[PDB]
């Protein structure tokens, strides 16, 4: 047939079989499998040709594919999908001739701009699409060169926000770590591209940067410093990760150490609050447990500004006291304290609140290891500012009760993790200025006669709610400090005999 | 590595063998298309005699088929009848074995189609009987008004009985049936043999509809034989007995045994049937159920065992054989899945020994009965019946075997399962058996307390259900037996305490009243003439003050059950049942001057409003309807009562109001702009794009008046102001929208303002100089725009253009002052056009489109069209404007509208539509009237069961002389569709050949009134009779070809159901739009006014620039036509006409209108209230409520005649036509009001398709197609 | 005769 009438356009037929033959390649049985996978796969060889690129059924196979990735429940056409596009774009970029991948709905730079818009999107299953179908694709467009330095810089900036989008979309949908994994496959690209061409071109400006058309490397990390003290999770522990494996790989090499010292002294030193507070620094109803959403957009920033340069002093870039003197004039400490204050205080997003205001104690607590785990020591700067008492008692009682502020009983990563951020900390404070405090805080509420107290004299039978609920936590503080150190500092023996008493008698207890 | 497509015939053909081998419908696909084109070839040779001889024998062999099969299987039967659709000499098959065939397994649809094709090519009056036994089997009633007519030789009573079917009042239909079978005079004739067999057949299945068993038994025995009839083998004989008798016979024997009947003559009958094989395999393959529920009662278990799993395969095997788009089919399929379930329930649950020892496991089995129950208002009454007799006898039968309070405990159970019935027969408007089911209920209801109390509140709702048919002076009666014992005391312990029955109670109880007053005030002393111990009920003077004492009971009744649910959906019924009744009050009271009726019903109006906006705190739809009128409500009583209004609105989501903010922002100019101001206000922070182009629209001329506490009032606005346009994004997307509407028609619009100030008369003050600034600023000096906004690239070229006349314009002309000559100005008019170059053919035509690209938060454009009004906007979803498409298409008219296609963020394309040259606001009003409409048209349960709903696109004025509306996708206009389905031969001849209608009427019109152009209509009127035009309009659409929307619909249809599938909702879409553009007066309905959406075959109104009756008011020659009905819709529905389908749904949808007008006439408030360019809006609104409470259509059509055409050279002609002949038309033969529903669509139609006038109308609006 | 005569 010829080309007018002969040439039965089968664009209406194309729509409804292809989505159908996608969903048949990979279902469940094999000899199907078999029989479908292949066609698929010559489809896609077939219809990315110059003979048909730029034909209505090329782009109904392309939007059926694009339907395939973003999509409800079926969890196979997801990544069969994606390795349709990996398919599509390789036999797109080689049957292809150069010129001629110009204006066609085919061309990489439009499919990237679909990528795109599928990621900045307020559905979980867009942005999972198009973080898989990144991950399908990495492979190529960096094996081809000279389109990397044109849009990589777009493409990480956008995936970034991806996963800020994706931190408040569900509980670990299985976008954050596809995501994740995208931007890990462009961490490795951008690590080894322009190594030896980091030259200022008119690059595909990125969304959310200045106007510029010179933005080689340092617009990037530049906007990290600008904006990772952002209430995004993942994103913005992504962001600092990417931070310290970019202020390397730049002329001179330069430490992080002087890049820091050289930004506090051009801009001044609340450049590194500002954007380490962003609208945080800007509240009593917070004491009792509220639904609403802004106090947990408040713990979620002021989460955000405590871990954000709690790595900076974790790493030797700047030390607490610079960014801790005289000089910032920060909500840091106040908001600290307000919030270690009334911590200990509908249900179902009562648990939602108390796991958030949980997840941020154990923040305080390593912020506070990292602080006492510097060179640059002194307590002068947080003598009692959060060091006080009321963070002490935070302390006991997330040695022993932890189910008493709030931390639930069912997250069992959570509460595993925890004995080692306790112990950490304890050991920590063994070399602290300041261990009386933590004496006598224990020593309140775990002490000999608290033991032979608790050694009732029944602990065995139907009375498992009270004789062996407390008494095993009371154990397994004592564990902890006894992996601190601190086992005797709080449970002395008596000169008397050579041999600990309180062991003697435990042991006897337990003989008997 | 590429698809291998040189492929066998045995890879193809083998495969689609082995699938033919596998499945039923692949195989019948298989079968037809194979017969079918073996047959088409077989023309070719073996010439007319021997094929007509082939033709036979395959009739001869099909007639056989249908015949001889006993199990219907729906693929084979379906299969054979469609074969036979689709070839003219195998047509005529059998139609009552059709009938039979397609009926006996709900394949009726493809019988329809046989029968209708059949029909086509002395009456055949057993053809019609069979297709409205088909079509009465499905439901169609609709359909039913267009076959019974006298002139296929039928009688009327029929008819009277199938409408009376119509309703579910199948007590008066069987009282018509046996009346006719009964009646030996006939004197006009006698009934066919098919006629009688149809009563019979329908009076079989009234007795089954209405539960009597002994008249279905007698009904389905007494025809067989008499005298004890021996149903023992007869039935069998006579084959057509088996398909008619057996079912009722077997039904109403079983059903009648259920209820305690000892008779054991079925079982006997069952016995010997099951000698044969034939009579057993029929027995076992289509009934499964009575043999189980029979052997049941003979306590034989296993039989039942086998019997119901039997049935349960049948169902299985019947069902996946019903083709997929088969529906109601499939759902009547369905509907026994239940009672087959419950039957192996109690099977298992009596078999099993652990249950019936104690007592928890019948607990839990009444509890659950207790909360399963069929559908209602669409489970038909036989599934109800069949499961509340099937639970009956099985709890009887549980309880005769249960020796260990649980007597009462099941018949606790009974009971409320039969009032459950009893509440979905009145539902269902089964008035005959609700009230039976009550009557034999009425002993065990005083038994108990809560049981009477909810017997007498059923009792009285079902009296006032039964009494909006009655006229008056027969529901009065029926009402008033409800208050003899709905006071009954029953506060012993119970309405004391009980709230909820406590509400029931004082609701029936004012609707009660209600009724009775609204009656009297209807009839004023007539009902109460005929009044013995009624006149004590109705006083409890004798003219006025008995109705003003029944409204003050109800009142009070109506009152106390609100204030009682204060203490959800169970205060919405009792706050808009106050509302509601309180504002009928009103505005009864508001068409008379009185000072007592004021001081009696001054409590009602805060009352309104209060109990409205709780409503409307709650999620109510059908409380945002009635919106406007608490608007009306206000500037009516604007002294009193208006602050509560204020703080009831304070506090009401934000997002119930997004419908009418363009009510709303058109009041924040006026005195009582309050109320209003904290709902608009917090829109325009809280959703700053459903608020911003109304909000331009209005502030574009509130005219303030600053006498009293203007400042404030300017204040309001200018802080809106400054809270909207986030900057000057949508401010500049508007001007650069503005800035592609062609220049040459933004200057006539200035030459249309100019020539109606200056040289008419100089008398105008201050309007030169007010428009001295626009016509320098647009279309003028081509430094103003550029200084202004993005300098277009033609205004230089004007300049350089305009600079001769431009210069003495801008110089002189500023006081021109001659007001005699405008020559000048309109020949520089005219050459503005000689050099116009009016298409842009791209986007550069406007430099901000064109180079869009979002590259900052500039608070994205978020695409209009949108906020629909229902639900929290989620503005996050919304799409956002991600860029335009390069190319625009201009549309051919002479206000040359500029369809633009723009990229929404999505990357998906959205077609939009720009017209900057008028004023959108009454094509927005009218859309959301029909917002209105289907919303209460989706509220009367007539129009539910249809679904009727009108389709409505997104008009979205940006600001005054330019608007945007939402283009809907896949869909094509009318005058397309009918055109692309013609052949080539055909559209050449319509188009290119003098013969055609479009040449002969304007050869026609010049011949008879010797006038060459427009005018020759004024003369044509007094001209040819109605004689002349009307045999000239024959033979002019006698010469389009007569089914162009059937083959239309057949070519994309695929099937026999799909196609009428596709025909009834083409037909019912476009009927509901012609009541619905009749009932707001819209003309102007040619050809490419029509939309039709490609994809379900649904029709879409279009420009709505006549929107109220102005295409008879302001036009040359006038419409006189209420709507298009015009040939093409008619032989669409052949061989039925337009008297079934189309008038049954504009009855019904016409009664869902006038069943509350005040919805209506409320939102038509607008147009006085904002008034648009295109006294003028009272009385449009006037004219609406008239024609909506009753009105001769062609009265109102002669009033806007005469109020648009008086002193016409050919007035009185046009007026002679519009009325009537009063011996041809129905119209002129009917009062001028008063007018029931069904005789205004009558008289409506008679107007739609009248050749005295289609054959005299505008030669544009295509009366011929 | 494996009858599409042609290859895309
Ligand atoms: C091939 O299509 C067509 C259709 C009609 C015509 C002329 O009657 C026509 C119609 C208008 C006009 N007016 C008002 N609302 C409209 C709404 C429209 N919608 C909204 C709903 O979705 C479907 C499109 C379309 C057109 C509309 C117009 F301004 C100019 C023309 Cl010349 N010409 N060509």
């Amino acid at each position: 047939p010829e080309g007018g009438q002969g040439a039965p356009p089968m664009y209406q037929l194309y729509k409804r079989t292809f989505p159908v033959l996608l969903r048949l390649a990979c279902d469940v049985d094999q000899v199907t499998r078999q029989l479908y996978e292949p066609l698929v796969m010559q489809l896609i060889h077939w219809f990315t040709n110059n003979k048909k690129f730029e034909s209505q059924d090329t782009v109904a196979l392309l939007e059926a594919i694009l339907d395939g990735i973003v999509d409800p429940v079926d969890s196979t056409l997801r990544d069969f999908c994606g390795r349709c596009i990996r398919e599509f774009l390789k036999w797109s970029i080689k049957q292809i001739t150069p010129q001629q991948q110009e204006k066609s709905p085919v061309n990489t730079k439009s499919l990237f701009k679909r990528l795109y818009s599928l990621a900045l999107h307020p559905n979980a299953f867009k942005r999972l699409g198009a973080s898989l179908a990144f991950n399908n694709i990495y492979r190529e467009f960096r094996e081809e060169e000279s389109l990397v330095e044109q849009f990589v810089f777009e493409a990480l900036v956008i995936y970034m926000e991806s996963l800020a989008l994706a931190h408040a979309d569900e509980k670990s949908l299985g976008t954050i770590q596809q995501c994740c994994d995208a931007i890990d496959h462009l961490c490795r690209i951008i690590e080894k591209k322009h190594v030896s061409l980091n030259k200022a071109k008119k690059r595909r400006l990125p969304r959310g940067f200045p106007p510029s058309a010179s933005l080689c490397l340092l617009d990037l990390v530049k906007w990290l410093l600008a904006h990772c003290g952002r209430p995004q999770t993942e994103c913005r522990h992504k962001s600092i990760e990417l931070f310290y494996k970019f202020v390397p790989l730049l002329p001179g090499n330069r430490s992080p150490n002087l890049w820091l010292k050289d930004v506090l002294k051009e801009e001044g030193v609340s450049f590194l609050i500002n954007t380490f507070e962003g609208g945080g620094c800007g509240l009593l109803y917070l004491r009792g447990p509220f639904s609403l959403q802004a106090t947990l957009c408040w713990l979620d920033l002021l989460l955000a500004a405590l871990e954000c340069y709690n790595t900076f002093i974790g790493e030797r870039t700047v030390g607490a006291l610079q960014v801790l003197g005289t000089e910032a004039q920060s909500s840091l400490l106040k908001a600290v304290a307000f919030f270690l204050e009334s911590i200990a205080m509908s249900p179902q997003e009562g648990e939602r609140y108390n796991y958030s205001k949980c997840t941020v104690v154990v923040r305080i607590m390593e912020f506070t290891t990292t602080l006492l785990n510097t060179s640059p020591e002194g307590w002068k700067l947080l003598k009692k500012d959060l060091c006080n008492t009321h963070l002490m008692r935070v302390l006991v009682q997330t040695l022993c009760e932890p189910a008493s502020i709030g931390f639930n009983i069912g997250d069992v990563q959570v509460m595993a993790h925890l004995p080692d951020v306790c112990v950490n900390l304890m050991k920590a404070l063994k070399m602290s200025p300041y261990k009386d405090i933590l004496e006598t805080h224990l020593r309140e509420k775990i002490t000999a006669q608290s033991i032979e107290e608790l050694c009732a004299v029944n602990l065995y039978g139907p009375d498992a709610q009270v004789d062996r609920s407390r008494l095993a936590a009371v154990v397994s503080a004592c564990k902890q400090l006894h992996r601190a150190g601190l086992l005797h500092n709080i449970l002395p023996s008596q000169s008397t005999d050579l041999h600990h008493s309180v062991g003697t008698e435990l042991l006897s207890l337990v003989y008997k | 590595d590429l698809p291998d497509i040189q492929i066998k015939h045995s890879s193809l053909i083998t495969p689609l063998q082995a699938v033919a081998q596998r499945d039923p419908i692949i195989a019948k696909q298989l079968f037809s298309s194979l017969f079918s084109g073996i047959l088409k070839e077989m023309d070719k040779f073996k010439t007319l005699s021997e094929k007509n001889n082939i033709t036979q024998k395959l009739l001869q062999d099909f007639n056989r088929f249908l015949n001889t099969t006993f199990s219907f299987f729906p693929p084979f039967v379906s299969c054979i009848q469609d074969i036979s659709c689709q070839h003219a000499a195998l047509l005529s098959l059998d139609p009552a074995a059709v009938s039979a065939g397609c009926l006996a397994s709900l394949q009726q649809p493809v019988g329809i189609r046989l029968l209708e094709e059949a029909l086509l090519r002395p009456p055949d009056v057993l053809r019609w009987v069979e297709l409205a036994k088909l079509y009465r089997s499905i439901g169609e009633y609709d359909v039913l008004r267009g076959i019974f007519t006298s002139e296929i030789g039928t009688k009327q009573i029929t008819q009277s009985a199938l409408l009376a079917e119509a309703r579910s009042d199948y007590s008066e239909a069987a009282k018509q049936y046996d009346e006719a079978l009964n009646k030996q005079d006939w004197v006009d004739g006698e009934p066919t043999e098919a006629e009688k067999d149809f009563w019979e057949l329908a009076s079989l299945d009234c007795y089954n509809h209405l539960a009597e068993w002994k008249s279905l038994e007698y009904c389905s025995t007494a025809s067989i034989d008499s005298e004890n009839p021996p149903d023992l083998n007869k039935i069998w004989s006579e084959p057509f007995y088996q398909e008619t008798y057996l079912p009722y016979m077997i039904r109403s024997k079983l059903k009648l045994l259920l209820q305690g009947e000892a008779d054991q003559s079925l079982l006997t009958f069952i016995d010997k049937a099951m000698h044969g094989e034939l009579q057993k395999a029929i027995l076992e393959l289509h009934y499964s159920q009575e043999l189980s529920l029979l052997y049941l009662l003979q306590d034989d278990v296993d039989r039942a065992k086998y019997y119901i799993q039997n049935g349960i395969q049948s169902f299985m095997q019947n069902y996946s054989s019903i083709d997929v788009l088969l529906h109601q089919s499939r759902l009547t399929k369905l509907q026994s899945v239940q009672a087959l379930t419950e039957i192996q329930e109690f099977i298992s649950f009596i078999s099993k020994q652990g249950n019936l020892s104690s007592q928890v496991p019948l607990k839990r089995l009444l509890n659950t009965w207790t909360n399963r129950y069929p559908d209602a208002k669409m489970d038909p009454m036989n599934i109800w019946d069949d499961i509340i007799t099937n639970r009956c006898f099985f709890l009887s039968k549980i309880e005769e075997k249960l020796t260990p309070d649980i007597s009462s405990l099941i018949r606790s159970c009974k009971f409320s399962m039969k009032m459950k019935m009893i509440d979905s027969a009145r539902k269902q408007n089964n008035f005959s058996l609700a009230m039976k089911l009550l009557k034999e209920l009425h002993k065990e209801s005083k038994t108990r307390d809560d049981w009477l109390v909810s017997w007498v509140q059923s009792y009285c709702r079902l009296s006032h259900c039964r009494s909006r048919s009655q006229g008056c002076s027969e529901q009065v009666l029926t009402v008033l037996k409800t208050v003899s014992l709905l006071d009954e005391n029953n506060v012993s312990s119970y309405l004391s305490k009980n709230i909820l029955a406590f509400r029931d109670q004082n609701i029936l109880l004012g609707t009660t009243y209600r009724i009775i007053a609204n009656a009297l005030s209807s009839e004023p002393a007539c009902l109460a003439e005929i009044e013995e111990d009624k006149a004590r009920r109705i006083l409890e003077e004798d003219s006025e003050k008995v109705i003003a004492g029944l409204y003050q009971r109800a009142f009070q009744h109506l009152s106390e059950a609100v204030q009682a649910a204060e203490e959800a959906a169970g205060v919405i019924d009792a706050y808009m049942t106050l509302a509601d009744f309180c504002d009928q009050q009103l505005r009864k009271e508001e068409e008379n001057a009185s000072v007592i009726d004021s001081a009696e019903l001054q409590a009602y109006p805060a009352l309104v409003v209060e109990k409205m906006l709780k409503a409307l705190k709650l999620n109510s739809n059908e409380a945002r309807l009635k919106f406007p009128r608490l608007l009306q409500i206000i500037e009516r009583y604007p002294e009193e009562t208006l602050s509560l209004m204020t703080k009831e609105i304070s506090s009401v989501p934000c997002w119930q109001f997004i419908s009418w903010i363009s009510h709303m922002v058109a009041l924040l100019d006026k005195d009582q702009a309050v109320a209003v101001q904290h709902s608009v206000e917090e829109i325009t922070d809280n959703y700053p794009q459903a608020i911003v182009y109304p909000f331009i629209i209005s502030s574009e001329s509130y005219s303030f008046k600053d006498t009293s506490t203007g400042h404030k009032n300017k204040e309001f606005v200018a802080r809106i102001k400054s809270k909207l346009d986030q900057g000057g994004v949508i401010q500049d997307f508007i001007n650069a929208l503005d800035q592609l509407s062609n220049p040459e028609l933004l200057f006539k619009d200035w030459s249309n303002d100019v020539r109606a100030e200056l040289a008419k008369t100089p008398v105008n003050k201050k309007n030169i100089e007010k428009m001295y600034e626009r016509m320098y600023a647009a279309l003028g000096d081509p430094k103003a725009p550029g200084l202004g906004a993005f300098r277009r690239k033609f205004i230089q070229t004007f300049g350089k253009e305009f600079d001769k006349h431009f210069g003495k314009g801008g110089s002189k002309l500023l006081r021109m002052k001659l007001s005699d000559f405008n020559d000048i100005t309109n020949m520089l008019l005219l050459k503005m056009n000689k050099d116009s170059k009016p298409p842009g053919n791209l986007k550069e035509c406007s430099p901000w489109m064109s180079d869009f690209k979002v590259e900052f938060l500039r608070n994205e454009l978020e695409i209009p069209g949108q906020y629909d009004g229902r639900g929290k906007p989620l503005p996050e979803y919304h799409v956002r404007i991600a860029g335009f498409d390069e190319r625009v298409t201009v549309m051919a008219s002479l206000r040359r509208p500029k369809r633009i296609i723009i990229r929404g963020h999505d990357e998906r394309e959205h077609p939009f539509l720009v017209k900057g040259g008028e004023d959108l606001r009454q094509d927005q009003r009218v859309e959301q009237l029909f917002q209105v409409m289907n919303g209460i048209l989706a509220q009367d349960s007539a129009c539910s069961q249809r679904a009727l709903q009108l389709r409505t696109y997104s008009v979205v004025p940006m600001t005054s002389r330019l608007g945007l509306i939402e283009w809907l996708e896949n869909t094509v206009t009318l005058k397309d569709l009918l055109l692309n389905t013609m052949s080539q031969e055909e559209k050449a001849a319509y188009l290119s050949d003098p013969r055609a209608p479009p040449c002969e009427y304007k050869d026609w019109l010049t011949k008879m009134s010797g006038k060459h152009d427009v005018g020759a209509y004024m003369l044509m009127y007094k001209g040819a009779n109605r004689t002349e035009t009307v045999t000239s309009f024959r033979k002019r659409e006698s010469k389009v070809p007569a089914d162009l929307l059937k083959r239309a619909f057949v070519r994309m249809s695929t099937s026999p159901e799909a196609f009428l599938a596709l025909r009834s909702h083409f037909a019912s879409s476009h009927a509901l739009i012609c009541i619905s553009h009749w009932i707001l007066g819209i003309g102007d309905r040619h050809l490419n006014n029509f939309m039709v959406a490609m994809e379900t075959g649904g029709v879409i109104g279009i420009d709505f620039g006549h929107a109220f009756g102005s295409a008879t008011q302001f036009l040359p020659v006038p419409e006189l036509m209420p709507f298009r009905l015009t040939r093409q819709f008619i032989n669409l529905m052949l061989p039925m006409k337009e008297t079934g389908l189309m008038y049954s749904i504009m009855v019904h949808a016409l009664r869902a209108f006038r069943s509350d007008p005040g919805l209506l006439t409320n939102t038509m408030d607008v147009f006085v209230k904002e008034p648009s360019f295109d006294w003028y809006p009272r009385q449009k609104i006037c004219y609406a409520k008239r024609k909506l409470a009753g009105a001769n259509p062609a009265v109102i059509t002669c009033d806007e005649l005469l109020l648009g055409h008086e002193k016409a050279p050919a007035f009185r002609d046009y007026v002679a036509v519009a009325r009537g002949s009063k011996d041809h038309n129905i119209r002129a033969q009917e009062p001028e009001s008063g007018l029931s529903e069904e005789t205004q669509v009558k008289c409506l139609m008679d107007q739609a398709t009248d050749p005295n006038i289609l054959g005299r109308t505008w030669e544009g609006w295509e009366p011929w197609m | 005769p494996n009858p599409m005569f042609e290859h895309p």
